[PDB]
């Protein structure tokens, strides 16, 4: 696979990487938020019922 | 006073009543003949809003109001407790905006304009125009008009809006409410390519006129240019208070229903109204 | 009666290519045949597209937005388009319920797919964005084709992710009906009492009043100096001609106060911008702060009590 | 080529990158482990 | 902040207020102030700075940097006119209007007045005439319009003035903009297409009469406009608005 | 069979670029169809089988 | 193909093979959006069902 | 019917194939469509009944 | 003879001609093999 | 004899045209055998 | 009758060809929608009644 | 004299009409065989 | 576009051996998938 | 790599005052981290 740097060959790098770096943030934001958000997967509630800190 | 190059602009002639009359600049404002009928009426006009107050007692800022007489009185004697004031100050703010209106146009012709801004603002008040003696007296008394209150801030809708619903189903207000839209949405671009051309990248060089087409021809396919906006800007803005107003005459004396039931008009169609399936058939 | 609609005399022939500075000729290629009406009205060049990386981004989640929505909405037609043609502009797309609120576990039917189909306009938007942004920066403009815009995404954003994020619920975001955001609208007054006390509402009714009133005049005063060059206004600001000399003296006469060419676009985009800022934060206040105007108006003397 | 670039160029680019990547990689699944072990989710 | 004030009334929801009351109040005095780059600081009728200024003050003069490599204007720089400005102050007491000394058309006052603009007429950013005659104009030709060419030129005052020979066209914009009536003088007379009103079959000028016809701008290239006739054209051919409203 | 011949007619930025956006869009259009539905919501039977909730 | 081949000609293939590209796509995102709809060809209930998955 | 061939002498063949098409498959889609909601022609509906699949 | 406008010679035309009756005649027998299928196996007169 | 917008040969065409066919005769292919494989686990007729 | 060729000579002949076919399907779909709507003569609704597949 | 706007001829003229006509009374003997045989099938009047 | 037939071919080859691994990895995704839960 | 014009040197130099601002900041959120932890765990 070495071959792959003809794509950098076709695009400039600061733009692929801004995209990248808008692209990697949106998601780690949303799949934290879709975390958060299930009752099930929520490392603050867990905590609170656990440690029975309501 | 004046500015560094106004001086020469000051011709004491073509005023609407006599050439040569009335026609001094008061500092950087001018006051004439119909110079004073706007300042003759709105300097009272105010000034009995402060005397509604009274009437009831309150002084708290927002809290006076003026009210209007109900249907019952009209034209005849009223008790300035309830009316004959909003009455008598009808009079103030109406000979004002077309006392004001109609000055515009001599100081137009002084500097050799067209009469679009005296035509653009007279219409403009002809919305106004619709609220008292015209939508009041179409059914015939002054009552169903809202208080010139300052705390109500049109809040009237208690019995005007609902009478017809959910009023933004008039037909003619599905339209009106959308024109303000479609004249703000373009009014950035106006706004921003003689000002993003006025001001360019820090470090870049101004624009050429030939530069103004090609950003808005690449971002959405389409110029018309600069003056189809402004002309749009005017068929735009004239059409949104053209059909608010006009919609607001035919609440009195033509529609007397609820705004909705009018689009099942469409839905009324004998030939697929009544076809099951769906939300409705 | 000449008031500066039509022109009387028409001309035409080959339109301009265009101009690069700094322009991705790449993405730029063709031209577009020419618009019959318009010629009457004014210019008719309808071109050339940008077929941009974000244009193709856009292009691509709003048709998914745009067809998707489509789709769904058959299922509730039944596949019957008499049925379809009547009560278009009835069906409307319905969020999660209420019970799921804030959680997207919702099913497909009951507000999973505005989920879906909402996250694709979600991009197209913001993608959008950028198609303004880079053409300007290719060009050299101001940002302000940015910025203005931005206003709008701002308040766009809060109907959907912010307002109803900060109660838990996505119940309190707008279903996708041609109607049902009508009906909404006028229920989101009844919810919190009525929206009349709502304060930052109550400023962007002033502003988009401005945005028509103030350019019906803006353009009237360019509509007064067709004959005074008005249509040359890039350099009347550089080069101030009759155009900016004569009407800005009425605007001083009438008004006391006055203006220039390059200040006067100000107002326009600051004005707007009025429009969207104002409602972005103004709309919270009803869900995450007042839940009734009617007693919150109160406080400050502008309810009866 | 839009750009330019050299096969050299492109080389160190891509190297740099890569290695970015994988740095990147390793740390998400040393997290995605480390859930894992907390709270599984299959 | 769950329905939970500070304290009484006052919480996050008027803080958003008394935020935009500062707010609002700190661009207006931003937007008054950007407005003021011509004409200042205030003169009065002698020419002295005014008494008056205002609490908004002048913002920072910044020259422009200019394209086609033409030079650079300063603006807010030193405002001038250059203009003929001939003329009698009626009265030395403050606040009166001026009257036309000799003759007014010349000078340019009221509705008569013509800037001084820049002396080039004007090429486009590629390089040519932004208004170019329809002869000179390589390409492109009168498709779908009513040519004006077999249209006696009307005067206000009902005379035939004219008649038309060539369109000088606005290249960009792609819609006319002055009009060849060569009269019956000997001298071409340019009017722009924006100030006369012509239907299905007659030229008609509503401002100016006939008379006025005669002293038209003369131009002094034939094959290109300058900017400073523009303005003084229809600075000559606008002004007569007033002094031939009788006719 | 043999298709290097598109590349040559055809630009070839343009097929990464539009290529991404659609795949990524079409990625996450099917993850969130399965998510919707209530079997294939992997958090819920992750909850349910580990009675968590 | 006997005489098929001219239709390359009148037919510009860039611009073709776009149009075609995106009716496809679009074609087949219907259909199976069509045959979700439809309660007895959902192939994820299908699979709920048969393995007793609530 | 043997001298048709002058209508392309009368006609550009491509805007003729580009109506075609669009005629043709918008054609083809409302044809379908009307069966599909005929309950007598709906074939989905039909293979249900047919194999007791609910 | 011609009319002359798109510029067709009798023979590009023959042609042409030619070669979209084969395509409507394919497509044609397509569209009758379907209708037949379906008419047997439901026929809707 | 090329009569076309876009100048190409005949021999150029009759690349495309090859090449492209090739293409549709592979993706119908796969359709069929998708077709088939749908139709066997569950017929629709 | 007999010179009606002159009409030609008249009018473009593409123009009316073009309103000729728009007129002629926009027709067409009217009429058959209109038999499709009323009861009696939807050729679809008899075929079911005929052959009872309900 | 000829009064061509168009400026086709008599000839060119005489070719059009009769080419036109042919598919004029084609395309009408398929729709008499259509309405014959509805009006079999089930007749309106 | 310009390309050579020999760019053409490098660039082919390139993009199928990226084809080629996204699907190996798509293809190893779908059957951990089915083997955890089958969807047929 | 014409992008801004800085040198290798330049580029070296910035870097590693980027760097050691980034573990500065770093050392002070592992502290806080730990901190909160202690004092009340979120696991
Ligand atoms: C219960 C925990 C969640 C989970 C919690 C997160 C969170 C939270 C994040 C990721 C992130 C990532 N997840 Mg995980 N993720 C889960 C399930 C998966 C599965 C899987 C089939 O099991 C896969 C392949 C992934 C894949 C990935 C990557 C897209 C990404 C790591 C960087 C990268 O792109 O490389 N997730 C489970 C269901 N994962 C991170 C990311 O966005 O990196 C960009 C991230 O922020
Ligand atoms: C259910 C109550 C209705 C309502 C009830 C009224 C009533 C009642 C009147 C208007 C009037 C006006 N309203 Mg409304 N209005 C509503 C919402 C809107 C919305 C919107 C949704 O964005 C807009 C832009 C408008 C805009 C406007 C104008 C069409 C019209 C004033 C005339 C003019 O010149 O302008 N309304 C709500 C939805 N509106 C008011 C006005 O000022 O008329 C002069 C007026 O009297
Ligand atoms: C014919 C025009 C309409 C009307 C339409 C509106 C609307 C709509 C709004 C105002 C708002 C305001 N109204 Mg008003 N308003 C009317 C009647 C009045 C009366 C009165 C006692 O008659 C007064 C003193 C005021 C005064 C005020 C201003 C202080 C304020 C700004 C106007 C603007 O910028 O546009 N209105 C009538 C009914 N006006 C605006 C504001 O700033 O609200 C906060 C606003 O949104
Ligand atoms: C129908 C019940 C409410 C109402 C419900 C809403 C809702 C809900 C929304 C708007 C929104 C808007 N409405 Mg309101 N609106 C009312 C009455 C009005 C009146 C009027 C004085 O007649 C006007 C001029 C308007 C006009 C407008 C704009 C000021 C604003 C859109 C700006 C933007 O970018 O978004 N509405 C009535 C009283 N309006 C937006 C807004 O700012 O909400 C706070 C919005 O989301
Ligand atoms: C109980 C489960 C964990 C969870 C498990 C994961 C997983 C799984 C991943 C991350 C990842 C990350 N998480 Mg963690 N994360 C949760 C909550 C948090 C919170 C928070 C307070 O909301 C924060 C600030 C972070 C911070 C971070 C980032 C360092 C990183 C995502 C950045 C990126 O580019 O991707 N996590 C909870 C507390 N986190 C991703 C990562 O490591 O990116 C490199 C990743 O794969
Ligand atoms: C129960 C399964 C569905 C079915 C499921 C699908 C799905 C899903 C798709 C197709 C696709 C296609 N279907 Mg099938 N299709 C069905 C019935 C049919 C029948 C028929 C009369 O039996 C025909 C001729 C077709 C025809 C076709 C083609 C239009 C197309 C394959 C590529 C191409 O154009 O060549 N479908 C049945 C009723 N078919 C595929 C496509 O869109 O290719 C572009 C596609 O995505
Ligand atoms: C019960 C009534 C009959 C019927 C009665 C007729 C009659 C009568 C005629 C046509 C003719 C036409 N009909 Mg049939 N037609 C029926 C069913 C159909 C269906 C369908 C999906 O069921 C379609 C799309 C068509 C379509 C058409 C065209 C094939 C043709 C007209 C083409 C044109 O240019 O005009 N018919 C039903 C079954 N049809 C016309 C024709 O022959 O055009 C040449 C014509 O005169
Ligand atoms: C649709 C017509 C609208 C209109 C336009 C309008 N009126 C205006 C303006 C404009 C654009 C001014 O520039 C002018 C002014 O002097 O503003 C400071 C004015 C003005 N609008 C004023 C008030 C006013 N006009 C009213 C009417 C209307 N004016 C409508 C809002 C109202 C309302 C809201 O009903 C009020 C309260 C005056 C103080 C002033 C006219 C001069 C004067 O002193 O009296
Ligand atoms: C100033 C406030 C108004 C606002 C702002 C705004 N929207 C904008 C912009 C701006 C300044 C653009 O120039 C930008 C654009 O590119 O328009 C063609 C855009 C845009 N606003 C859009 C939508 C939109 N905005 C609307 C409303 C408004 N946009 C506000 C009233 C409306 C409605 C319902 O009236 C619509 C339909 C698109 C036309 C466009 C972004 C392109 C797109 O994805 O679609
Ligand atoms: C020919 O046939 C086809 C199908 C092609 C058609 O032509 C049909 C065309 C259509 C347009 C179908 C009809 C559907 C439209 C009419 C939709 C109309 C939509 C509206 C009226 C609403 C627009 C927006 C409303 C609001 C307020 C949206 C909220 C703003 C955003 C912030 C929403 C973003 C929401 C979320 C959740 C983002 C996060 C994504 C999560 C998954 C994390
Ligand atoms: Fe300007």
């Amino acid at each position: 696979m070495s071959k792959f740097y003809k794509i950098w060959m076709i695009f400039d790098p600061r733009r692929v990487f801004v995209a990248q770096g808008v692209f990697l943030f949106l998601l780690a934001v949303m799949i934290h938020l879709i975390l958060l958000s299930t009752p099930s997967y929520n490392w603050l509630e867990i905590s609170a019922a656990k440690y029975n800190r309501v | 006073a004046l500015l560094s190059f106004e001086r020469k602009y000051r011709v004491p002639g073509g005023t609407l009543v006599g050439g040569n009359l009335f026609d001094f600049w008061v500092g950087p404002f001018y006051v004439g003949f119909f110079g004073v009928a706007t300042f003759f009426f709105a300097a009272l006009g105010i000034i009995l809003i402060a005397w509604s107050a009274v009437l009831q007692g309150t002084w708290n800022p927002q809290l006076i109001s003026v009210y209007p007489p109900a249907l019952e009185y009209g034209l005849g004697g009223a008790p300035l407790a309830k009316g004959g004031l909003w009455q008598i100050i009808t009079i103030c703010a109406t000979g004002a905006f077309v006392s004001w209106a109609l000055r515009e146009v001599e100081i137009c012709r002084k500097l050799g304009i067209g009469y679009h801004i005296p035509f653009a603002f007279a219409f403009a008040i002809l919305a106004y125009l619709t609220l008292v003696l015209f939508r009041p007296v179409m059914m015939g008394a002054w009552g169903y008009a809202f208080p010139y209150g300052i705390w109500t801030h049109l809040d009237w809708v208690s019995n005007t809006g609902y009478t017809y619903g959910n009023f933004h189903y008039n037909p003619a207000h599905m339209i009106a409410i959308s024109f303000f839209f479609t004249n703000a949405l373009a009014l950035a671009l106006h706004g921003a390519l003689v000002l993003s051309a006025a001001n360019p990248e820090k470090g870049k060089e101004m624009r050429t006129p030939d530069h103004e087409d090609t950003f808005f021809r690449d971002l959405v396919g389409y110029s018309i240019g600069t003056l189809g906006i402004h002309r749009l800007g005017l068929l735009l803005s004239l059409s949104a208070v053209f059909f608010s107003a006009l919609c607001m005459i035919i609440t009195g004396t033509i529609w007397f229903d609820q705004w909705v039931d009018w689009w099942q008009w469409w839905v009324k169609l004998p030939w697929w109204a009544n076809i099951p399936g769906g939300i409705n058939g | 009666e000449y008031q500066n609609i039509f022109s009387q005399v028409q001309v035409r022939g080959p339109a301009d290519l265009g101009m690069t500075e700094d322009v991705n000729l790449a993405n730029r290629s063709g031209v577009g045949p020419f618009s019959t009406l318009l010629g009457w009205f004014g210019n008719a060049q309808l071109g050339p597209i940008y077929l941009g990386s974000l244009g193709v981004l856009s292009l691509f989640s709003g048709l998914m937005w745009f067809f998707t929505i489509g789709i769904w909405f058959w299922y509730q037609a039944g596949w019957n388009p008499a049925v379809f043609l009547r009560d278009l502009f009835f069906f409307s797309l319905e969020p999660p319920a209420p019970e799921y609120g804030l959680s997207f576990a919702a099913p497909l039917k009951e507000g999973g797919l505005w989920l879906i189909a909402s996250f694709f306009m979600f991009v197209a938007v913001w993608s959008w964005w950028g198609r303004t942004y880079l053409r300007a920066q290719a060009l050299g403009m101001g940002k302000h084709t940015a910025w203005a815009f931005l206003s709008a995404i701002w308040l766009w954003m809060v109907l959907g992710f912010i307002r109803p994020i900060l109660m838990g619920s996505w119940s309190e975001a707008v279903p996708y009906g041609i109607f049902s955001h009508l009906d909404w609208t006028n229920n989101f007054s009844l919810v919190h009492g009525n929206l009349f006390y709502n304060p930052f509402h109550g400023l962007s009714i002033a502003f988009l009043y401005g945005s028509a009133l103030l350019f019906a005049m803006h353009g009237a005063t360019i509509l007064a100096v067709s004959r005074f060059g008005g249509e040359r206004e890039l350099e009347q600001i550089a080069d101030r001609g009759t155009a900016a000399e004569r009407a800005a003296l009425f605007w001083r006469w009438t008004m006391g106060f006055n203006a220039t060419m390059e200040g006067i676009h100000r107002w326009a985009i600051w004005m707007a911008v009025l429009v969207t800022l104002t409602g972005g934060i103004g709309i919270l206040l009803s869900g995450t702060v007042v839940d009734n105007w009617y007693v919150w108006g109160q406080n400050h003397g502008m309810a009866p009590l | 080529g839009y750009t330019g670039l050299t096969d050299e160029q492109a080389q160190e680019l891509h190297s740099v990158y890569m290695s970015g990547l994988w740095l990147f990689s390793a740390v998400a699944i040393v997290a995605h482990l480390a859930v894992y072990i907390w709270r599984p989710w299959f | 902040m769950v329905g939970v004030t500070a304290f009484g009334n006052f919480d996050l929801a008027s803080l958003a207020i008394y935020s935009f009351w500062i707010f609002l109040a700190g661009l207006i005095y931003y937007l008054q102030t950007e407005n003021m780059r011509e004409g200042y600081p205030l003169e009065n009728e002698d020419g002295t700075p005014a008494a008056n200024q205002g609490p908004f003050p002048l913002p920072k003069p910044k020259t422009f940097i200019l394209p086609h490599g033409r030079g650079t204007l300063t603006v807010p720089g030193p405002e001038s006119e250059d203009r003929p400005i001939a003329l009698a102050r009626t009265a030395v007491s403050e606040g009166f209007p001026h009257a036309p000394t000799g003759d007014p058309m010349k000078d340019g006052v009221g509705p008569a007045s013509w800037v001084a603009r820049r002396d080039l007429p004007e090429l486009d950013g590629h390089g040519h005439n932004k208004i170019k005659p329809m002869k000179a104009a390589a390409g492109f030709h009168v498709s779908a319009g009513k040519n004006p060419i077999g249209l006696p030129v009307r005067g206000c005052d009902l005379e035939i003035a004219g008649k038309v020979v060539d369109i000088w066209v606005d290249i960009p914009e792609q819609m006319a903009r002055f009009l060849e009536v060569e009269l019956k003088d000997g001298s071409t007379r340019l009017l722009p297409m924006q100030m006369v009103k012509v239907q299905s079959n007659r030229v008609h000028v509503n401002a100016l009469s006939s008379d006025l016809f005669a002293g038209i701008p003369t131009i002094k290239s034939p094959t290109e406009v300058t900017l400073l006739e523009e303005d003084k054209i229809c600075g000559y051919v606008a002004g007569g608005l007033m002094y031939a409203a009788p006719k």
